[PDB]
């Protein structure tokens, strides 16, 4: 009910149903690779399970 | 397109397509000659009639 | 063109050095030395409307920038663009601004602006781009414009003595918005903001 | 200011191009020793690019044009920057226009200049020998070869413009 636009819908729901861990680790990617070049960032992610 | 083509004819001098000669330029390929022996000017009209 | 070899590859492609415009080349400006300004005027061709207002009202603003070369340039074509509210057109002053730049910190700040738009306000930046003194290809500056004396125009010195690189956009505590002095219209009027919340 | 700002890798980069675009021609002009002439001297005023529309993404005989100023000088038009610049955009470079059109009269110019070069010169050949060697003539690999030892290769706009990835600022 928060509006109709579901492009930004998406990630409002995406930062409203993630617990903080979640919703810091997302924000650290968007503020790490805001508009970069695709071939300039070279990342990795470990996870345990 | 903008020079017809007694100018265009130029171009190929300028591109080494169409090697030039003192007899016959570039320019002149409108006035083909069909030379060689493979036609007689004598021949009178009645044969060819 | 005897042999028959090269016949079957009809799907071949070469690799060429491109080579800049002869007018780009070494047309960096120099202390002490004449350089030409071309402004770069945009006139939007779409009708007006509610929809459309700010990009119509905004392209027409006498506020343009210019292309800063020592060469000297030819009479361009009006060029077509077509952005999201319609049909641009975009022409190249015929007749330069002259200008003589006499300090070499003063070229310093034209080319600190100039990289400094392609680094923030286009992104267009590269972690192993460098500004280029080499004046060689490719080399011109780009510089803003402002109304002077009579209808004559000239740089924009202040611009590019404040903007050497866009701030980084911050948020304020309640805390420290206390005592920041109250906002004025006048400094939020035709100016850029952002949500930093 | 920042507005005008967007637009300005676009503009350069067309700049760049329509500065090739002039400099062939005023060679091609001067090499046909029409540069003196009123509308390719000084005075020249480059007509506005026109949008190549037809792109996707986008009793008695009418007299035929060039024919009519190939013999009769007075309907000669000065050859247009923007269309020089249309000759050396490729389609690959997604723009509003490209040398398609444009090369299908190019096309047809060089067959008939070739055949009529080939008859005029070895007229005393079979027609089979003369058709291949016409063929030879309009081949690929002649007309590349012909254009890279004319230095344009290095000029042709044939990327797409991606500014923020595959482009170099001035």
């Amino acid at each position: 009910y928060d509006d109709d636009d579901d492009n930004v819908n998406t990630e409002e729901v995406i930062m409203n149903f993630s617990t903080p861990k979640v919703q810091r680790f997302l924000m650290s990617l968007k503020v790490s690779f805001a508009d970069k070049d695709p071939k300039d960032i070279c990342c990795l992610v470990f996870v345990e399970r | 397109k903008n020079y017809g083509l007694q100018h265009a004819f130029k171009m190929l001098e300028y591109f080494k397509i169409c090697r030039a000669d003192i007899d016959k330029p570039l320019t002149q390929l409108l006035n083909l000659e069909l030379g060689g022996k493979k036609m007689r000017a004598n021949v009178n009209t009645t044969e060819i009639d | 063109v005897t042999a028959t070899v090269n016949k079957a590859d009809k799907s071949k492609d070469r690799t060429y050095k491109t080579e800049c415009p002869l007018e780009f080349y070494d047309a960096l400006p120099r202390v002490g030395e004449i350089c030409y300004a071309y402004e770069i005027f945009l006139e939007p061709q779409f009708e007006s409307c509610e929809y459309t207002e700010h990009m119509y009202l905004n392209l027409q603003t006498p506020r343009n920038y210019a292309i800063l070369l020592r060469n000297k340039l030819p009479r361009l074509a009006e060029m077509p663009l077509f952005s999201n509210q319609g049909k641009l057109h975009v022409r190249v002053a015929n007749a330069p601004l002259e200008v003589i730049i006499q300090n070499s910190e003063q070229l310093e700040l034209l080319h600190q602006f100039h990289g400094m738009v392609f680094r923030d306000i286009l992104k267009i930046w590269h972690p192993f781009f460098v500004l280029d003194r080499r004046s060689k290809e490719n080399s011109y500056l780009v510089v803003p414009l402002i109304l002077g004396a009579g209808e004559q125009k000239c740089f924009d010195w202040e611009l590019m003595t404040n903007f050497r690189r866009l701030p980084q956009s911050h948020g304020s505590n309640v805390q420290q918005r206390e005592q920041q002095p109250a906002p004025r219209p006048e400094d939020f009027e035709g100016k850029i903001v952002t949500q930093w919340y | 200011l920042w507005l005008k700002l967007i637009f300005l890798p676009s503009i350069l980069n067309r700049m760049y191009f329509l500065l090739h675009a002039e400099a062939l021609r005023k060679r091609f002009n001067t090499y046909l020793n029409l540069h003196l002439l009123p509308f390719n001297g000084t005075d020249y005023m480059p007509r506005p690019l026109e949008i190549d529309y037809s792109l996707k993404r986008n009793g008695k005989v009418k007299p035929l044009l060039i024919l009519q100023k190939t013999v009769s000088k007075e309907h000669i038009t000065p050859a247009e920057q923007g269309e020089f610049l249309a000759a050396i955009t490729a389609s690959s470079a997604a723009d509003v226009f490209d040398m398609e059109r444009l090369e299908i009269l190019g096309n047809s110019f060089l067959k008939l200049s070739a055949t009529l070069y080939l008859a005029s010169k070895y007229s005393d050949w079979n027609e089979g020998t003369l058709t291949e060697v016409k063929s030879k003539l309009v081949s690929n690999r002649n007309l590349l070869f012909c254009l890279i030892d004319a230095d344009i290769p290095k000029t042709l706009n044939t990327i797409q413009f991606t500014p923020r990835y595959t482009w170099l600022p001035p």
